[PDB]
């Protein structure tokens, strides 16, 4: 991950883009201090069962910055459990989506009672939590994997 | 005289000005209701025709007296 | 009782009330304005200025 | 007779049959029954209530949202 | 145009007998007869043709009445499915070319060329078994019934009942008055634009009239079943 | 003097639009409640036309009038 | 003149313009309510009484003055 | 006196008030539900003019009766 | 001259037209509020009645007027 | 007296109400739905307009018998 | 004659069919507004009694003038 | 008599009471669509103009028989 | 005759019912968006009172006519 | 006879009532999109003043009229 | 006994008689100028007294006046800051007793009157002041301009460009008869009210008349900014 | 006349409950006001 973080950071970087880091978990929190990017927030000490509330020290701050403009683009880097025995790195897109894919969106009119951009600007904040509570799980399962 | 040539004019004039508007309220009302929930138009239209053909029954009121007042 | 002759005297009055309230009142109480608006400013940049 | 299911993001907590839910919706308490209309709501800190039966249990709800289909 | 009379005497020699609408009930009666002879007599097990027209009819107003309330096999709204055809050709042969004019050969009268429910004749009477249903629904078919109405209204709050006795009554008076209204008025309709300075221009009353009494005459059917249906329960 | 015939026009046609907005806003909001709640539907449907029968209370009297004047 | 007649007529049918409506609106108010939130039923049916019986008050009152202009 | 005269203008301006602002409200209410969306557009359309169809009913009423009580 | 009795009933009828609409926005809103926050249920009752009696309050001003004319 | 004059003057004045209040609402109705969704956006204008023109009608109507009081 | 007699009658009551509608939306309004939030109820509360305060000055003002025809 | 004063008054008071609303609703729905999706902004606009109009064509026939009557 | 005495009682009854319904109008929908949006209050407030004497501006309007017809 | 002083009050009263609640939904209808979006608001105020001037011309006309046959 | 009339002279000029409006006219500007010195005289960084409350109501208007138009408060402020500070203590004065009992020299015609926006003559003096500052800007800053009233239909329809054109000349009008009517309704207000038992209840409708004067003195300003703004876009 | 002291009597009355209503929240506005100026630029003397 460490490599795949480190890579990814290369391209970032070649396209001009200001990058920044923030850190689950001490393995990567202290390898980005030696290299010399600091993490602007970092949260170790999870336990092998996290809740969501542990994440979102990190998840409300990195989003924001989205809000404000510091940051024009959010990822993760999170170790994908295909099996067992394999582990590869994975990279997702935190920025909220479109209609992933198709979920029921035909016949669908909900009656969004606070406003429909009321219900969508509330949210967007608690999915991206879960996408990234998503991948600390996953990850955590991958780690004794 | 002309007053009973008004008050014949009168009757369904002046009488058909609220039911004009509670039958426009009660379209309004079912319409919109039907697209939030399309599955229940079946139940809404009964009774959005026993509100309008019952709301017209205040306004015929004015013909049954105009009638009266003009021939009868 | 719209006299067009006392109706121009109001007019013309009115006229003169405005200028001399401007040249007693106004322009000095903006030029207050004014000032403090750039004494606060100044007050910034010599703060900027101490570190 | 609806199918609630109150999912948390730790764990799953109902997903019985249920006559009528007290959702306390943010502009306002609403009630569920059935057949409701589509419907997707944010709810606030409070107190939500379930009736099965005749039996209400008080779930409290510090916050989350709602999608009655 | 023509001068009109609320009165039915029309043209009838032999006293009491067959006027403008008297006379356009039976003849409509005898083309519902004659569509009946030729788009409800030929028929198979496949609904095609004759069979698939009287089809939708039946099937949509059975599902309307189940819909409101069917807990009465026979009711009058029925008998009013029946009277909507009657309505409708009546409303029908009002715009038909020259029937308006009809008493065209001191202008004579235009007998069976009027509405089936032009006069109070045939409005009070559909209203009478409409009001008897809705009493038997509720007073025979309900057990006691008449809770708001009659005197079953003990439990009931002390300001209210009066106003709801009163209410259904007026309920069968209104009904007849709506028909009675709609068609005559149609009816005036029709003769104002004859009477209009203009020429070979359709009247908006003219040509929305069949639409105006095929809603009419599904509207009466439907009410009289949901005042029986409210006085049920 | 035909000012008797406009006592008539006056009662069912004035008695006729007050009753005829609020028959109208009855059914409409009646009809929201049940593409809301389609469930509870006879409980606002029983509450519906009582509240009309009000409205048509309020209707008749005029319209009763209009005939007792009519007919002296 | 008859002018007697008119007078009876207007207090009625000027006395129904305004309750006639208010009754319309509590109703589709209370049920607008009732269909929002079913268990509030206990006390928007108490307030949606209270609210017929003070405007029909007017009304009543309409017909109580025209009785007197009646007789 | 002419009074014959005002009661043909009468009939035709009040009969004008009250559908008037009906179909104003059926309109309204039937656009909005076509734009909250349009898959049941359709089915509204045959909704909005039938609520019309009501609310002109009332309408020629005044101008039916315009008719007959100026050329009657 | 019967003026006396006509300015009864438009002491009557006219003045009870806007507590009439008056009372039954104020009991709608207030119901509507019961629906959505029954928390403060009393504590806009305490509104809505003062409400009630600020557009009855005209309602009065209409019946002194009445009821002085009759009896001078 | 010239009461003939008002009655070319009253048939405007209540004549154009209903429609003064209908146009208003219809194209209040239709830009609301526009700002929501603007996709369906050909489809309402379309119907805004047919809705004007019913209301529009009675408002005409008014007109043909301002013309007709004032002319013979 | 009762002109004066009937004037009276007119003043206090079209002034009070204006004020009585108008001060019930104000209640419905504020009495909604504490219903989303009453964390504003105070500031709430001024421009509720404000608004009465324009709209029962008018109702006043058609008082007066009731008052004043009956004496000069 | 003075009686084509009143219809003087009549034209202009009664015709200005319908599009009196109607204005008020027309413009009132276009802010709170320009308020809700302020990218639509120019069309809208457009059709509050084009319908607006529609509503004064009324109260200027009004006018028109108010001038008229005059003289 | 009386007829200046119902003539000042009509300009302030009439002309107060535009402005008493529409000052109701302008306070709840003012008082309604400080409720959602408490922060523009000191900012949408000074809408609210432009509003207030734009209508109070057309009652006063007949005020003044009525004492115009009183006092010539 | 005194008839021409009440002309005057009809030219103002009546020409009150209809713009008296049109620009009463103005600045309620501008007030509400504050709320919505307080950014947006630099240019619909614009719409706002404009619509008020453009409703309020047509109750200037009705004040107009009453000076007119004020004095001839 | 009354006696309200809607103009009065009371001359007080010889050769040319002159309407006591310049009586309070004067006073008021007074009044204003000799309270404006005082603010002036003192020019402590740190207001107190007078002079700081002059501060507070200048800048709470230079406030309203900026959200309204923040490019053109500087250039339009003499005008209604003159109009704010002048109409407003003018129509508090009619607080003040001696409105309508002052005038003996029997000479019940009073000097004093009522306030300077009572009077016809000089509100709509000053509506036309507010009048001529509107399109004076609204051509120096669009030089030929017209291109709204061009009715060029660029976006609206033929009819549209008239009726605002007509509305233009309407303002000058609206503003002097919405002053001097809210203010001669309060000048009888003040004065009916005292006929009508005057113990204790013309006390709510002082607060509320000063309310009202404070009210149009704010929104008169406000509209020819407001006026000025539509105007110069 | 005795409308001098009709107006005189209320005047005075009327003062006195804006004396009792207004006069205190008035200078606790103004008093904040010259406060906040009075440390702004007292600030600016200690930045000085």
């Amino acid at each position: 991950v460490l490599r795949r973080a480190g890579r990814f950071i290369t391209e970032q970087r070649a396209m001009g883009r200001t990058v920044d880091v923030y850190t689950f978990g001490r393995k990567g929190r202290d390898f980005f201090l030696r290299t010399g990017f600091a993490p602007a927030g970092e949260a170790t000490r999870l336990g092998d069962a996290p809740k969501l509330e542990a994440i979102l020290g990190v998840a409300i701050s990195a989003i924001n910055g989205f809000q404000s403009g510091k940051y024009d683009e959010l990822y993760i880097i999170y170790s994908e459990f295909i099996n067992t025995l394999v582990q590869r790195p994975a990279i997702k897109q935190l920025l909220p989506v479109e209609s992933p894919d198709i979920s029921t969106t035909t016949n669908v009119d909900y009656t969004y009672e606070p406003g429909e951009e009321e219900v969508l600007n509330s949210i967007l904040p608690r999915y991206v939590e879960t996408q990234i509570y998503q991948a600390v799980l996953e990850s955590i399962a991958s780690e004794h994997s | 005289e002309g007053l009973n040539l008004v008050a014949t004019a009168l009757a369904v004039g002046l009488g058909a000005i609220g039911p004009g508007v509670g039958i426009g309220i009660i379209v309004s009302g079912a319409v919109q209701a039907i697209g939030r929930n399309p599955e229940i138009e079946n139940r809404v239209v009964t009774y959005m025709f026993i509100g309008i053909a019952f709301t017209e029954a205040l306004a015929i009121f004015g013909l049954v007296i105009a009638f009266l007042i003009g021939f009868g | 009782g719209i006299n067009p002759t006392l109706f121009i005297a109001q007019l013309i009055n009115f006229l003169l009330l405005i200028f001399i309230l401007r040249a007693l009142l106004y322009r000095p109480v903006m030029n207050l304005l004014n000032e403090r608006t750039r004494r606060i400013e100044e007050s910034v940049r010599d703060a900027e200025k101490v570190r | 007779p609806i199918h609630l299911e109150i999912v948390t993001a730790e764990r799953v907590i109902l997903s019985d049959d249920v006559d009528m839910i007290s959702a306390p919706t943010k502009d306002g308490r609403v009630g569920i029954l059935p057949r409701h209309a589509p419907l997707m709501t944010i709810l606030e800190p409070g107190e939500l209530d379930i009736i099965k039966n005749g039996e209400r249990t008080p779930f409290a709800v510090s916050g989350g949202f709602m999608e009655v289909l | 145009h023509v001068e009109v009379a609320a009165e039915v005497i029309f043209d009838g020699i032999p006293g009491f007998p067959i006027t403008n609408s008297f006379v356009v009930a039976i003849i409509i009666d005898i083309f519902v007869i004659a569509l009946a002879v030729a788009a409800t007599r030929n028929l198979q097990m496949v609904p095609r043709g004759l069979q698939n027209v009287m089809e939708f009819i039946l099937e949509s107003l059975y599902n309307l009445f189940r819909n409101i309330n069917a807990k009465y096999v026979a009711t009058a709204f029925p008998l009013v499915a029946t009277i909507f055809l009657f309505v409708l050709f009546g409303n029908w042969f009002g715009l038909l070319p020259g029937v308006g004019s009809i008493g065209v050969c001191g202008k004579k009268l235009v007998p069976l060329f009027r509405a089936p429910a032009a006069d109070l004749n045939f409005t009070f009477a559909i209203a009478v078994i409409s009001f008897v249903f809705i009493e038997y629904w509720g007073f025979r078919a309900l057990g006691p019934g008449y809770l708001k109405k009659f005197f079953n209204t003990n439990g009931i709050m002390s300001f209210v009942g009066i106003i709801e006795f009163i209410s259904e009554l007026v309920k069968p008076f209104a009904l007849a008055f709506r028909l009675f209204g709609n068609i005559f008025a149609g009816e005036v309709l029709l003769v104002v634009m004859a009477f209009l300075v203009p020429l070979l221009l359709p009247l908006p009353f003219y040509g929305f009239e069949v639409f105006v009494g095929f809603i009419q005459a599904l509207i009466f059917a439907l009410l009289t079943y949901a005042f029986l249906n409210i006085a049920v329960t």
